[PDB]
């Protein structure tokens, strides 16, 4: 992912346009080998008609650009590109909202499952490490990185997300389709034997437990979703034919004409296109942000940091639930206990932007 | 017949019993007294539910009341060594087992913990695990067996042994109730039988590694101090309690090494008996709190018991002195059983006298210095 939002906090003078001198995640790193190509035949092709062409020829050849001019439309191909760009930007922030976190489970196991013996601190930790294997194996199947970080189940197995007796249980379960689920299985079976146990002390708890590893895995089985099932073939098909039949009609209709003839719209040669380039940058990365978001979890710069939100769920999930378990700093008064408002000060660099008067409905100004 | 306090309405408590305590916990500090063989106990109220033992405050008490001390300095410390789940007053509510130090924190004639824990540490690599039949026999508060007719007898022993029935076991309400108690305090108990002497249960604590033995086993005579205390009868440790043809109560010491776990172990199992074939009066003294004289009246060789003069050994052996049990010689591996402590015996006088003998060698008649 490419994070910029520090940069474009205010609407400045040159806010979005120095947006443009970046590289990493850029148009420019995704275009610049069709632009260079684009460019290459534009410019043989205007060669070719400069000397190569006998001058019999250049009337046919001049006939055919103005024909492939006419039928040079870019207000059509604008429609299909916003209608498909906007379901794959859809997708794509659905897609990211699919990634399994585990913060949900990590506040219900610290506040449920109880106890500061070895065996309440191995139930804790368990339990979030189901969910962590969980989203692992659903990730490795979706994502290229994660895939080339757990390339086999031993990889998962060494990484300490599961155990070698789990590994034995895992493997010799009889089924073709992903095993992704198994662990959240584990955590339903584990915390049933934690409410039995008196681990967890009441029937609500095992209930939240359950409904949140409900949630949990509902997100990994969405994830799955997303990777079985494709923008559909044929729509992805429709828009590249219209975005490529538009360039191969704008790389002949807007060649340079020699101005000797006089054609009306064609009196000029300035031998390098610069408004096609321009419509080129536009549309051709128009479709580049759909074929950079179809599929969010490859190694794009913009794609989302997988391995990270694995190695953060990990270690925050460990972390709550076993070093902050039951582990609160005393109840004392705070600053405000005798205080009839509850107000923070306000430091010299905000105070003479703020303190100004509250908004208390649109009908108290009458 | 059951005490005056097991009359007063058991309902009754119970009802202040189901009130939220709130956010104080109570700590029950426990301690062995001057007689080696009695437990004490007072509770203190905690801010807040203690995460280890460490958190546990160091506490006094006067010795002069505990047959400990006499004279201006009677002034004991306790210091927790062990922590367990109160099964009387449930979570957050503890039981802190302690060690007793003298005013000028030596450690009191009683504190066979300290030398103990130093003798296990010693051998730590080798991984003694311990395991022991506590035999007990519940008593009226007369001094009479509980159940046993009134200045009389039952029929003869040979139906009690795992007897069902109400003319077979007698109080097994309390054995129910000490073996939950246990369950929730964290302590390991491996499982109860009913005695061959009628109103005579045993319960067995273990497999415990270490130190953890004498901590398991002394708690959970508390537990059951504490359980025959709320039915109104005694517990008694007593290893003849009564006299003739019924059956005394021993503490069954089993004992393995790391070497004696392992494939064709019973070569060190056969070495640690011969190494106890030479010491069998230096256990003998150890195995009983008051030097061996309660033993006496156990160890005659007739119920199940050997000779207390003369040490014997054997595979399946319930008369000898040791026993390597039948599947241990077969497998080659595992366990033997010292069968001569005394039901009375402190755990940690006979954990620290097995792992002298058989792990660090030692001989003669009084314990090595520093080794
Ligand atoms: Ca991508
Ligand atoms: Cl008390
Ligand atoms: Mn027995
Ligand atoms: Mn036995």
């Amino acid at each position: 992912t490419v994070t910029y939002t520090a940069r474009v906090a205010k609407a400045r003078f040159g806010g979005f346009s120095k947006l443009l001198l970046l590289w990493r995640g850029s148009i420019y790193k995704l275009l610049w080998r069709e632009l260079l190509c684009f460019l290459g035949l534009f410019m043989a092709l205007s060669a070719a008609y400069r000397f190569v062409l006998t001058e019999e020829q250049k009337r046919y050849f001049e006939k055919l650009v103005l024909y492939c001019d006419r039928y040079a439309s870019l207000i059509p191909v604008s429609f299909v590109l916003g209608f498909y760009v906007t379901l794959v930007v859809h997708r794509w922030w659905n897609q990211y909202l699919s990634m399994p976190l585990t913060d949900a489970l990590m506040c219900v196991v610290v506040g449920t499952v109880h106890g500061h013996d070895e065996r309440g601190r191995l139930y804790r930790r368990t339990l979030m490490r189901y969910a962590g294997l969980s989203g692992v194996l659903i990730l490795r199947s979706v994502s290229t990185a994660v895939f080339k970080r757990f390339p086999t189940i031993d990889h998962v197995v060494e990484a300490g997300f599961m155990t070698r007796e789990e590994r034995k249980k895992f493997e010799n379960l009889n089924s073709s389709y992903n095993k992704y689920w198994v662990p959240c299985v584990w955590f339903c079976n584990l915390a049933a034997q934690a409410r039995r146990e008196g681990r967890i002390r009441d029937n609500g708890a095992f209930k939240l437990l359950l409904e949140e590893l409900n949630v949990f895995r509902s997100k990994c089985g969405m994830l799955f979703h997303y990777d079985w099932i494709s923008v559909p073939l044929v729509y992805t098909q429709v828009v590249t034919i219209a975005v490529y039949s538009y360039f191969l009609a704008c790389l002949i209709g807007r060649q340079f004409l020699d101005p000797a003839q006089g054609y009306k719209d064609h009196d000029l040669d300035l031998c390098v296109p610069i408004f096609t380039l321009l419509q080129f940058f536009f549309y051709a990365g128009w479709l580049k942000v759909a074929e950079q978001l179809i599929n969010p979890f490859g190694e794009d710069d913009d794609d989302f940091e997988t391995n990270f939100l694995i190695d953060r769920c990990f270690q925050v999930s460990m972390l709550a639930v076993d070093e902050m378990y039951d582990d609160l700093a005393m109840l004392e008064k705070d600053l405000y206990w005798d205080a009839a408002e509850a107000r923070a000060p306000y430091t010299a660099a905000t105070a003479f932007l703020m303190q100004q008067p509250s908004f208390q409905g649109s009908t108290f100004d009458i | 017949a059951t005490s005056a306090s097991s009359h007063l309405n058991k309902g009754i408590k119970q009802v202040y019993m189901a009130l939220p305590q709130g956010d104080k916990v109570q700590a029950m500090y426990i301690w062995i007294d001057g007689t080696g063989e009695g437990l004490r106990c007072k509770t203190r109220t905690l801010d807040s539910e203690p995460k280890c033992i460490e958190e546990l405050p160091e506490w006094n008490f006067d010795g002069s009341s505990t047959f400990q001390s006499e004279g201006s300095n009677s002034d004991m410390y306790l210091v927790p060594a062990a922590m367990f789940r109160d099964p009387f007053r449930k979570d957050p509510n503890k039981l802190v087992f302690c060690e007793v130090f003298k005013y000028n924190r030596k450690p009191a004639e009683t504190n066979l913990r300290h030398t103990c824990k130093r003798i296990m540490d010693m051998v730590s690599n080798q991984r003694p695990w311990f395991g022991m039949e506590q035999e007990y026999t519940l008593m009226g508060t007369d001094g009479h067996p509980f159940g046993w007719p009134s200045n009389g007898f039952p029929g003869p022993q040979g139906p009690y042994y795992c007897g069902v029935g109400a003319d077979k076991a007698y109080g097994r309400d309390i054995v129910e109730a000490h073996y939950r108690a246990c369950l929730y305090a964290g302590i390991k108990i491996g499982g109860t039988n009913a005695e061959v002497m009628p109103a005579q249960w045993e319960f067995q604590i273990g497999p415990c590694e270490g130190i953890d033995m004498g901590d398991h086993l002394w708690v959970a005579r508390f537990i059951l101090h504490r359980v025959c205390e709320d039915f109104g009868v005694i517990a008694t440790f007593d290893p003849k309690p009564i006299p003739g043809n019924w059956n005394g109560a021993g503490c069954h010491t089993n004992f393995s090494t790391k070497a004696m776990r392992e494939e064709n172990g019973l070569k060190y199992i056969e070495e640690a008996i011969e190494k106890l074939s030479k010491r069998h009066q230096y256990h003998i003294r150890a195995y009983d709190p008051k030097g061996g004289l309660d033993n006496a009246r156990r160890l005659t060789g007739f119920h199940e018991t050997s000779n207390i003069n003369d040490f014997s050994a054997g595979v399946a052996n319930r008369g000898a002195s040791i026993r390597i049990p039948r599947t241990v010689g077969q497998e080659k591996k595992g366990y033997f059983e010292d069968r001569r402590p005394s039901a009375n015996c402190d755990p940690f006088a006979v954990t620290e006298a097995l792992i002298r003998t058989c792990l660090l060698n030692e001989t003669g008649d009084e314990p090595f210095q520093y080794k």
